[PDB]
DNA sequence: CAGGCACGTGTCAGATATATACATCCGAT
DNA sequence: ATCGGATGTATATATCTGACACGTGCCTGGAGACTAGGGAGTAATCCCCTTGGCGGTTAAAACGCGGGGGACAGCGCGTACGTGCGTTTAAGCGGTGCTAGAGCTGTCTACGACCAATTGAGCGGCCTCGGCACCGGGATTCTCGAT
DNA sequence: ATCGAGAATCCCGGTGCCGAGGCCGCTCAATTGGTCGTAGACAGCTCTAGCACCGCTTAAACGCACGTACGCGCTGTCCCCCGCGTTTTAACCGCCAAGGGGATTACTCCCTAGTCT
């Protein structure tokens, strides 16, 4: 898998900004948002994969993601 | 032909996407991006669907909060258009830089 | 012997007392657990749940809905100030965001 | 196997504050996450509270102080009164 | 006589207090403020000297960090002077508001 | 114990801003800073007094302040 | 005889084992866990002391003060991330002035 | 009381055989050690409960080190931790 | 059983005061 | 640019001084042996849940074309904030007393751990009709080019 | 400062869907009833440090004068982002199939808690 960061299309970032309450969006916002999303995703997935590996498992369950998020103070409700 | 002035449709979209609770990022592209990112840490991983859904929801909430802080930073600078410097300032004050 | 009457009924609570006591004992919080600690904790948890559900039902009726959805929990938590501060670092699945548009963006 | 949840307990509380209001599976699993979150939050503070004073038991006094630390403002004042009311009733059967 | 240009002495004492490791706040007024605040929660309350010193260090560090964030916010708006709107923006972004 | 919030004089706030790297200061900062400092002090001292009262003590030890700060995410080194 | 010397460390394996036992962390504590934790603590202390000693020598001093510790922590990429939310008493602040304020 | 004063000073003499340490700076070193101790041990305690285990072993301390410490710092801490355990088992 | 913690003690790294050299700012020029 | 005057920084030397690092005694926390039992490693198995592929629909993304509104640069003004000087206030700093209360010991007693019956409450399986999603059309309200 | 054409939005009704809630069977974990070790509650004593007071000295705070430079309002340029129409295109739904491993139970063995020195 390569260049899947471009799967986060400009309309998706536009909709996220609209939900965040942004009226006008600059052209350079999309690339910055893709980079920030990538950094956040690596940060969460590193801990999730660590939790999965410690359990001698090969599947990343939802509880691993929940624990990884809770470690960084995000504390997601819902799943698990 | 009837053409709406630029401010109106943006605000309409704002209200529409603030009233709802759907996921705004597509699901297969996000799943492919998650798998790509997870290849670096351990090869041949089998993601459970609920884990991908939780990742998408957490990332979307984080992006919405970051865009809110970016919007306030943009308004602070006597502006309406958000710029990457606004995102950088928000992340720097929040403690992510 | 005697008729078994559950500890949650002796305290008037709805949340379990035996379950909370078992979780405290098997949670490695302390070497020993007192008798009144599960009762107090169950009462506190029941109060918090009732307080949230009151506002959640209020939000549900305000939307002409009979059932409670995560949007109603999100609205109830974010509208109340003390619940907002209690759960300020918590993301609720399928909850959305509070409608709020900045005044400068509003059209002249 | 035999999974444990607060679904029965949350539903009973719902039917007394709102007798004609239901709840969905999605919404009810969030209430299960909330209760488990607060349970670990209060018990963790009480566990540290006993260790700070070199104690070996978690009593209602430790739980009361942890509630006063974690819950803000009026939310703590009402919770303490609810907690003490149950203990007195329990102590007198 | 001679008069330094505005800002030069102001650019100084930044170079002093960023190299200095003193407290910069008078100790007895801070002690009195702590006692006045604390009497609302419990009367006839006694304080340890180390407790007041720890409170002073923590308060000063918090204020210094808030002032750095305020400076960043003020520079973001193309300004050199800091206004209370910058403090409010920094506190709002940091989650205190 | 009355009006000791004014004990935090203007030059003290200027010195703190200079350590924070601030060049110019407006007149309303000298009150905004007092307000935020008062809020922070109330928030910390409430928890410190709560710990002291739980410990069946009438003296607020430095360890109570350390615990209260560690509870708010502001861990402090040097006092225990 | 001592477990610290048997593992080639300077931090106390026995004291860490006792703190783990009284800690209430878990019902049982393994044999290698105190050794591993003592090794990790020793490594972290050694890194702090290296950076603090260098910072102290850069200031023509032969003794470590909290200012040197603060400078060492803030001037390291990863030690700053590890102790970002930590306040050091009598540590001061890192000397830094924004370029816009400079004339 | 009990502290790490003897142990921290020994580590300094190996790292800087001439540099010393003041009383207030060295108490900060003590508070740092207990802070990191509770971070790893607290995280390891959650790992046992998460996996329904009842024992804390070297596998839980190792994972807690990777979770807390950043990238390059954690890699050497694992290497130092692994080295000590192997030598301890052999001797 | 011995290492680590109270307790006591010599002593030198560091703070302070004073004189001297000097990198830097500012008004004309 | 530039050149001298004049402040505020570095630097060297004398001169104390009080924490720092080192002996010294001692006792309690760490070590070595031995024993027993339950936690966990290992084997084997079932099914379920993840992955891979294919086919058709179509809503969403990509692209192009105005064009108007917001970002940005330049100008001018006035007023609020620095910099300096004289005056006043109170913060350290040194002593004294003085007693409330943190801290350490000694009983002993109620309280929590623990084990053997006992049974009812919560969880898994399985309906079923009613709340809610969707569509189709009409009435209502907001917007924008025109007076 | 209004006015009507046009587009977006709310509402009212009708229809179908699937899951929220209720019921039934059944375990196993909560309940009772006892014993017994010990954690800490209480009484008592000690010293110590936190509080209060007084006097002196001088460093810092305060108030004022004054200049100036920077924050703010205004105006002009222009460029770039938004609205809208047309053309791909790949997400999504439905369906099928295969096998990898995630939970389970049995068996055993040896690692660690406990006690003594």
């Amino acid at each position: 898998l390569r260049d899947n960061i471009q799967g986060i299309t400009k309309p998706a970032i536009r909709r996220l900004a609209r939900r965040g309450g942004v009226k006008r969006i600059s052209g350079l916002i999309y690339e910055e948002t893709r980079g920030v999303l990538k950094v956040f995703l690596e940060n969460v997935i590193r801990d999730a994969v660590t939790y999965t590996e410690h359990a001698k498992r090969k599947t990343v369950t939802a509880m691993d993601v929940v624990y990884a998020l809770k470690r960084q103070g995000r504390t997601l409700y819902g799943f698990g | 032909p009837h053409r709406y002035r630029p401010g109106t449709v943006a605000l309409r979209e704002i209200r529409r996407y603030q009233k709802s609770t759907e996921l705004l990022i597509r699901k297969l592209p996000f799943q492919r991006l998650v798998r790509e990112i997870a290849q670096d840490f351990k090869t041949d991983l089998r993601f459970q669907s609920s884990a991908v859904m939780a990742l998408q929801e957490a990332s979307e909430a984080y992006l919405v909060g970051l865009f809110e802080d970016t919007n306030l930073a943009a308004i602070h600078a006597k502006r309406v258009t958000i710029m990457p410097k606004d995102i950088q300032l928000a992340r720097r004050i929040r403690g992510e830089r | 012997r005697a008729k078994a009457k559950t500890r949650s009924s002796r305290a008037g609570l709805q949340f379990p007392v035996g379950r909370v006591h078992r979780l405290l004992r098997k949670g490695n919080y302390a070497e020993r657990v007192g008798a009144g600690a599960p009762v107090y904790l169950a009462a506190v948890l029941e109060y918090l749940t009732a307080e949230i559900l009151e506002l959640a039902g209020n939000a549900a009726r305000d939307n002409k809905k009979t059932r409670i959805i995560p949007r109603h929990l999100q609205l109830a938590i974010r509208n109340d100030e003390e619940l907002n501060k209690l759960l300020g670092k918590v993301t609720i699945a399928q909850g959305g965001v509070l409608p709020n548009i900045q005044a400068v963006l509003l059209p002249k | 196997s035999r999974k444990e949840s607060y679904s029965v307990y949350v539903y009973k509380v719902l039917k007394q504050v709102h007798p004609d209001t239901g709840i969905s599976s999605k919404a009810m699993g969030i209430m299960n996450s909330f209760v488990n979150d607060i349970f670990e939050r209060i018990a963790g503070e009480a566990s540290r509270l006993a260790h700070y004073n070199k104690r070996s038991t978690i009593t209602s006094r430790e739980i009361q102080t942890a509630v006063r630390l974690l819950l803000p403002g009026e939310l703590a004042k009402h919770a303490v009164s609810e907690g003490t009311k149950a203990v007195t009733k329990y102590t007198s059967s």
